[PDB]
């Protein structure tokens, strides 16, 4: 059957991961302890996609948790849904790659390295059909932008044939994030563009947005933002475990969008939030999913839309569609705003329904946008990068544990070609 | 004795083979476990002959293959209502989904899985005495029911021969879209089920969503009413094999007399009536304006209009009770009205069947029980306009060579693009120069 | 460093991921319909013209 | 729940005599428990070799011979014991 | 399971 | 007065006799103490049992058969646990230690010291005949006991009996899949011994069992058991027209000359049709034609060789229960008439049926469905000079570097004769070469 | 009715086989005491491989115990489980080799022979086979090394046809150990070398790594890695005791595993191995045993096996089981590692079941390879062996005992060239 495989890198990573965990174990109706306390039996046929059986009724997420900060698992395991983890997928050090890109690729964080690929290598291999490796992490972080990249080039080296697909969190335009975060970011992204199949972007801005503006919380904390990250999850993963109508799994996303071997970087959105307030005044129906799921306000990650277009869309969709409606909507759409569209690309919207919607949801929608308006984040990263890197800011540090302006320089040839090619599909008409 | 083996590639082709074998079930008797409890009044037939071959007892196995490479639809046949009538083995799953990518499902999955087909279609073959036909259900959106459709259709060319093969494509629509490599896989699977196919059977989503809109008085079913439509729509393709009085045909007769050159094996596809029961208390449904309804241009299983383009051939199969006396006053009629163009090498382009069984109707369905229906098939040149913006759309994909990666990659070349290009524009100008 | 790995216990579907053959092979590749009673009449086809005259008339019934 | 049934005490006395290479403990009590079915001495088939005719008297019906088996009648019908 | 408890 | 004896020899011989003789039991309708729920007299005049069973005064049907190893355990189980009465006390033949994968160890020097006795207890069965039929030897060609121990009693019976037949039932060893490392030596070494000595040697594959039994069966997880039973499934269809009439008969004297063109090639590959399990049995029709197919195709023959790539030479199909002939010979035709099982040119017609009334009497506890009719197709196909080949190659890399041939050497036999062996298996293959073009 | 004595030599040997004596003890359900008490027949039918019966229920283990430490005997004998053994067989010395191979061999070992060697055959008319003879001890020790060899020898040259298990731990290469720990290590495996059929070897440090990585339970201690050492024990010759299908005893692992009768040293592994915490989240199943038994931690004589390759290799799957998966998975390692074994030897890797599983177990696997990973053992052995030679360090001891430096050099002579067959055998080609 098809299976995909967790790995989470760093206290972002790791935490993300056991929200996403908390979430689908809710979903497939699994207790804390591991036994199955569901109802349907539409929850244990696709059980194995995330799961392990052992013996008894016991069931083992299949997630290789790895950072070098001893915190983050002590956190996940006093948390509840932490005791269903394997200890032996808990290899972790007790230092921290510094927030450092070469801390983490070269230095004593590659060393755990070999035994973190070993426990993958042993779960892919008890894996069955191995459809991909998923991985959740932050690319202006420690271990997710260090550990979290080097093990991104190790299992595309290993196994070439399979998605390596990647969520990781981006800076925010704002605010200051991370000093060290262009160079981390920068070398992280140089990495990804090199070998991933797809990413799924998230901004801890835009989060607080969408959680303190649309759906009211007073106190956003950032548990509810973690649950909208695991929400968008679930919602991309729901193809692969759950049945109903005509349905697009993770390789049908890949090749469905990503046109061109670069080029592989999204913008997600959930799209049935709405406030608790109307959530007595407001119906539900696909024509208006459809305008909650393109709006400008929803667009989870980072920019806005208007400035750009939508090279391709796709809308995984979760409950009993009638998707005669949702087609037409996805029409209706295409037509009225076609000036915020790709034009040498038509008909450039993916559907995708499942019968099986998420708990406490009657209906949702996920956003999927291969948007042209994501220029900003690269061309921001890109020009913070070199504006320290002109002025040799904390750059000592990436020479010391490994690397050097050479290699700094082509990672911006990357970045800055990158925005040229995307530039090349941008500006380009039909005809 | 005379029989049709039924070949289901996609989730499309499973879920309208699905409701084909619902509606089979339905009009023979047939209970979902296999046993046929028809004792009452009987006593002595082999109706279901065509379908169903009986195997001790009173079970009766279906000939089907359910054959997909995602292992969720397939499953789901397998865990539903329908488990003791398929034999196990018939249900053919593979392990990773070909991905609505035509090199997955021809060149890299499907050189492995089409073999344990091929000896199901054998075994399925060997057990019949009167074999005539297969009917294939599967969509040209792509992955599975593209590519692996396609290497069906070359391996079973080669393995059979000059056994007539027809397809039921759902043909995908000028504005309505779900992938985006459509243009690429439509196009991919042409070049290759052009020489081998007999007969090729087009429907559209949105065609059939705006005759539910319109006709059948619903505005928001699902996909269940598109597939129970397309079961009514083989039922009134193949009620001549199981059920013949007054004019019958089978399947040699219309896909001979269908395709006037061995390239323009395109046919299209109306069902009328397909009113509701609501509508249809305060209607006099009869031959005299069923064929009227047919020839309405709002009114076929895909939109292209029909206004500009002739005609070439007109097929059609009657259904209930019919007394030839009207169809020949319809064809008069339509023959002598002027919007509905003929060809001018074609004074006879009518091949009328008329079948004496009523439409059987089944549970939960939304079309009403008429006493009279009627299935047109028509050649025209008005699926040009599809070919036409199908490869538009293709050269605007080609011209600097978008999705093109993931092809080249995974097994299938670089000149193959090329071929279908100049294959489906020497079919425009064949169409054209056919027309002219 | 990279450890020995072996398979796993793969769930089995007409995919081949267990068998010990790594392909499929079809006792009959171009050769599907038999068509026993066509045949048949081919043989007779073929057969008939080895005669050494014209069909052969039975006989006449009874003259009355 | 045990693997094993309860068996007799004069067999575990039996066995808790002198030694084999006379023969008085293992020896004889080997030989007691092998005029015994190793069908009520356990309950599970702890050997693969067990498994082969396992609880025929409870899974079979009565035994008959075989429908279409040869016959001994040129022997029967044919040559006699006493005579002249 | 009993030897496991044993053990443990 | 017909009666065929077995010699069941190894640890593979003699699982494959216990699996033999459970269906032998249970198909006779011997209880497995030995005694039936009846007799000669109060009805059943019958003498189907007198095969395999030595009736004696007392109502006790003794088989007429040796389980012979040079090992402990292996016929110990049979000694101690179900079928222990109903076995001879000196007919289950233990010896001290086994042989322990050598066919020098099987052959020379713990061979000759069961060998004198075996052959005075099948000499005294054979005294207890009224007239013989052959011998059914179940080996393996792996090693040990069945590659040595087994061809030394062998060709004793050749030098002793002669004319009678020597069947074998032989384990041979697969493509990608070995259990001992010294089966490419012990395997030549015993060929160089069963080819002048035998008179045909059945190939049974362990893998090829496998994919028999999973395919069709659909059990995940099988094993020896499901292999023993099915193979005692074949030799029940071969030697079932002795036991039963019917229609056309066939028995171990029609089976030698309609095999073996060349005294050489005698080694034929079995197939059994339906493997098809009690699940799956309900949703197909057991048709005669379709069972025929079902043998001739290469997924269910039982050595991993494909027949597309060789020529069939001589064919048996031994029917099995409600079969009719035309439908046989319908079948016939249209295999005939088909151009992918090539027959060789030389051999016009290459069928010979046996149709048996008896109807496979199914094993409570095996995975087997019971089946109105049966097949049993034995052929002597040409497609085993690759695996003959293959096991050459093997030989040849083992022997390039004189690996594992010190324990051949220093147990008492000569060095030298590992190249008799591998010229013997290149005449072998020559000739099978020769033969086919 | 086959026969194997297990006669131990040295204070390793004696502490190794009283942990054999107890571990097959209530494997075959005997009481401290001797009487029988178990609740199987199958544990009843072979107890005469090991065990010599007496009156009433005793089942006194036959064993030459040899050992020259007074208070290593009397621990032996009264540990649990133990006291057992036979007042006959408890030959012991009072003086002591005192960490010496040539004390051990010459002074108080041959005085022993005459006696030990009584004893020995006073077992050996007391059976009915002498399938084999068992002799545990200690590279580098003194007790067992030149007393044990010189045992090989002398058995060997009076009963020249039959099986010699030596079954011998190697202590940590590293740090210093015992002070002669390469002259006794070169002497001991250069008897073993042209007296010996097979060989174990079993490192210390791997079976702390072993006992600390895997098993957990903080400090490995001493009695869980003598407990592993005992399950190799009762894993690799119980096809000769407990019945099963199909069977593998000690010559024919013998033929199976030694292609030249020099290159006949063995890597032993027992290869169900959980920790405290981890062994209800672990499903055991024959394809998990497999990559436990080939994954590289399990190896018990250090000596990774990824520097080097496999002549052979045999695995003895002990519980009931499904022969499919046993075979899917021994050719699987094959297939894939293909490069990591040798391609002269056309499936070198064996397999052995038996139906009765262990105590405690649902299913073991003993898994023992003659590999090219034991010549660097055996080559820094000889380092460290020249480098403490050149300067004569601790010949006055060999030189006063009896030996010299010919035998001294004909020793390390023949290591080097046994590490000379290894090299060779390991880059040599097919063809
Ligand atoms: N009428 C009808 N059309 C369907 C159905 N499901 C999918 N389709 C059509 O199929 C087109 C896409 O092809 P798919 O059937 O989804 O792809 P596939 O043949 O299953 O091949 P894979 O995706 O690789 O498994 C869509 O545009 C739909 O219009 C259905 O249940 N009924
Ligand atoms: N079909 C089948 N084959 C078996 C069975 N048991 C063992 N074998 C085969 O036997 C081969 C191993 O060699 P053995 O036949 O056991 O050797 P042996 O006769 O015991 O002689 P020694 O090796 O000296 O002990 C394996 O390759 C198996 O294929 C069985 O129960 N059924
Ligand atoms: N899930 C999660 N994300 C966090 C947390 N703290 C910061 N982040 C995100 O991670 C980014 C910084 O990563 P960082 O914490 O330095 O990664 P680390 O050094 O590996 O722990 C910021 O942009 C935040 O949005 C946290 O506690 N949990
Ligand atoms: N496995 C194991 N190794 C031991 C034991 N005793 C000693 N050793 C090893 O042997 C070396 C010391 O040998 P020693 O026992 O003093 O030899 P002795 O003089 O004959 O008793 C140390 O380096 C230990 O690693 C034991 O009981 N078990
Ligand atoms: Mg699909
Ligand atoms: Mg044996």
């Amino acid at each position: 059957m098809r299976e995909i495989v967790h790995m989470q890198a760093g206290q972002c990573g790791n935490q993300i991961g056991a929200k996403f965990w908390e979430v689908i174990s809710d979903e497939h109706g699994i207790d804390p302890t591991g036994t199955y306390h569901g109802d349907s039996d539409l929850q244990l046929e696709r059980i194995n996609v995330y799961y392990n059986e052992a013996t008894g009724g016991k069931y083992v997420p299949r997630a290789v948790l790895v950072d070098l900060e001893p915190g983050t698992m002590d956190s996940v395991r006093s948390g509840p849904f932490g005791q269903i983890f394997r200890p032996d997928n808990f290899v972790f050090g007790q230092s921290g790659a510094g927030n450092n890109w070469a801390k983490g690729h070269y230095t004593e964080g590659a060393e755990l390295v070999d035994s973190v690929l070993d426990v993958v290598r042993k779960e892919a291999e008890s894996c069955d059909c191995l459809q991909g490796f998923q991985l959740t992490h932050s690319l202006g972080g420690g271990t997710g932008s260090g550990m979290g990249t080097l093990l991104i080039s190790k299992i595309r080296e290993e196994y070439p044939d399979r998605i390596m697909n990647t969520f990781s969190v981006v800076p925010s335009p704002k605010v200051s994030d991370t000093v060290v975060e262009p160079y981390n970011a920068t070398l992280s992204v140089h990495q990804l563009v090199e070998n991933t199949d797809e990413t799924y972007c998230i901004d801890n801005e835009a989060l607080y947005d969408i959680c303190f503006r649309t759906l009211k919380l007073t106190t956003p904390t950032y548990g509810d933002l973690n649950h909208l990250v695991s929400a968008t999850m679930s919602g991309v993963t729901t193809c692969l475990r759950f049945p109903g109508q005509l349905n697009a799994d993770l390789r049908k996303l890949a090749v469905n969008m990503v046109p061109f071997p670069r080029l592989h970087f999204f913008m997600p959105g959930f799209a049935p939030l709405t406030s608790r307030g109307s959530q007595q005044y407001r119906a539900l129906t696909v024509p208006e999913l459809t305008q909650q799921m393109f709006d400008a306000k929803n667009m989870m990650a980072a920019c806005d839309p208007r400035h750009g277009r939508y090279l391709t869309v796709a809308a995984i969709f979760r409950g009993r569609m009638s998707m005669k409606e949702v087609d037409e909507q996805m029409l209706n759409v295409q037509n009225k705003n076609s000036s915020y569209f790709v034009e040498w690309i038509p008909n450039n919207v993916k559907t995708a329904v499942c019968d099986i919607p998420p708990r406490g949801l009657k209906m949702s929608a996920t956003f999927i946008g291969n948007s042209t308006a994501i220029q900003e984040l690269f061309k921001r990263i890109s020009e913070q990068f070199t504006a320290m890197f002109r002025r040799k800011a904390f750059l000592h540090w990436y020479t010391g544990e490994g690397m050097d302006e050479m290699e700094f320089t082509e990672a911006e040839s990357n970045m800055n070609d990158l925005v040229s090619e995307y530039q090349q599909y941008q500006d380009a008409t039909a005809e | 004795m005379r029989e049709c083996i039924s070949i289901h590639v996609g989730q499309a082709g499973v879920q309208i083979g699905n409701a084909c074998w619902e509606l089979y079930c339905l009009e023979h008797g047939i209970q979902p476990d296999g046993q046929m409890p028809s004792d009452k009044t009987i006593g002595g037939d082999d109706s279901f002959n065509t379908f169903f071959s009986e195997t001790g007892a009173g079970k009766h196995v279906p000939r089907a293959v359910f054959v997909d490479l995602e292992p969720t639809v397939v499953d789901e046949v397998r865990t539903g209502t329908y488990r003791q009538l398929f034999h196990p083995e018939q249900l053919i799953t593979g392990k990773e989904d070909a991905a609505n990518n035509y090199a997955r499902g021809h060149y890299t999955i499907g050189k492995e899985i089409v073999d344990l087909v091929l000896d199901r279609i054998r075994k399925l073959a060997d057990q019949c005495t009167g074999l005539q036909g297969f009917l294939i259900f599967h969509s040209f959106g792509g992955g599975t029911g593209s590519g692996f459709a396609s290497l069906l259709m070359e391996r079973l060319s080669v393995d059979y021969g000059k056994k007539s093969k027809l397809e039921f494509a759902i043909y995908p629509a000028p504005q309505i879209s779900t992938a985006v490599v459509e243009p690429y896989n439509t196009i991919l699977t042409t070049h290759t089920t052009l020489e081998h196919s007999d007969c090729a059977f087009m429907v559209d989503n949105e065609a059939i969503y705006d005759i539910c809109r319109r006709n059948l008085d619903i505005e928001r079913p699902t996909y269940t009413n598109l597939n129970r439509l397309i079961a009514q729509i083989v039922s009134s393709i193949t009620a001549s094999l199981r059920f013949d009085g007054a004019l019958n045909v089978d399947l040699t007769e219309f896909q001979t007399n269908l395709v006037p050159y061995p390239r323009i094996h395109f046919p299209l596809a109306t069902y009328a009536p397909v009113i509701s029961a609501e509508k249809a208390y305060h209607e006099q449904l009869s031959v005299a304006e069923i064929t009227n309804a047919c020839f309405e241009p709002a009114n076929q299983m895909v939109k292209c209009d029909p206004r500009h383009g002739k005609y070439m051939a007109c097929c059609m199969l009657y259904r209930g009770d019919v007394v030839p006396k009207d169809v020949n006053a319809a064809i008069a009629t339509i023959k002598t009205k002027r919007t509905i163009q003929f060809v001018d090498w074609c004074p006879t382009g009518f091949k009328v069947g008329i079948n004496y069984q009523p439409p059987t109707v089944v549970p939960g369905g939304d079309l009403a029980k008429v006493q009279r229906a009627v299935c047109m098939l028509s050649n025209t040149t008005a699926i040009a306009e599809a070919w036409a913006r199908l490869d538009h759309k293709f050269d605007l994909m080609y011209a600097k060579r978008a999705f093109v990666h993931w092809y080249v990659g995974e097994g299938m070349e670089e000149g193959e693009f090329s071929e279908a290009r100049e294959d489906l524009a020497a079919l425009e100008k064949d169409y054209e120069e056919v027309g002219v | 460093s990279k450890q020995m790995l072996p398979g796993g216990s793969k769930v089995r579907s007409a995919l081949q991921a267990g068998y010990f053959d790594d392909k499929y092979t079809r006792v009959f590749e171009s050769e599907g319909y038999s068509d026993a009673v066509k045949r048949r009449r081919q043989d007779r086809l073929k057969e008939s013209k080895k005669n050494i005259g014209k069909a052969f008339l039975p006989s006449s019934g009874e003259k009355l | 729940l045990v693997e094993m049934r309860p068996v007799t005490s004069d067999v575990r006395e039996q066995l808790f005599k002198g030694f084999s290479k006379e023969g008085t403990g293992r020896y004889a009590y080997l030989q007691m428990r092998k005029l015994k079915k190793p069908e009520m001495k356990y309950e599970v088939p702890l050997t693969s070799s067990w498994e082969y005719g396992w609880r025929l008297n409870d899974v079979v019906k009565e035994f008959r011979a075989p429908t279409y088996g040869r016959s001994r009648i040129v022997k029967d019908s044919f040559f006699r014991t006493n005579g002249i | 399971l009993r030897a496991q408890q044993e053990a443990m």
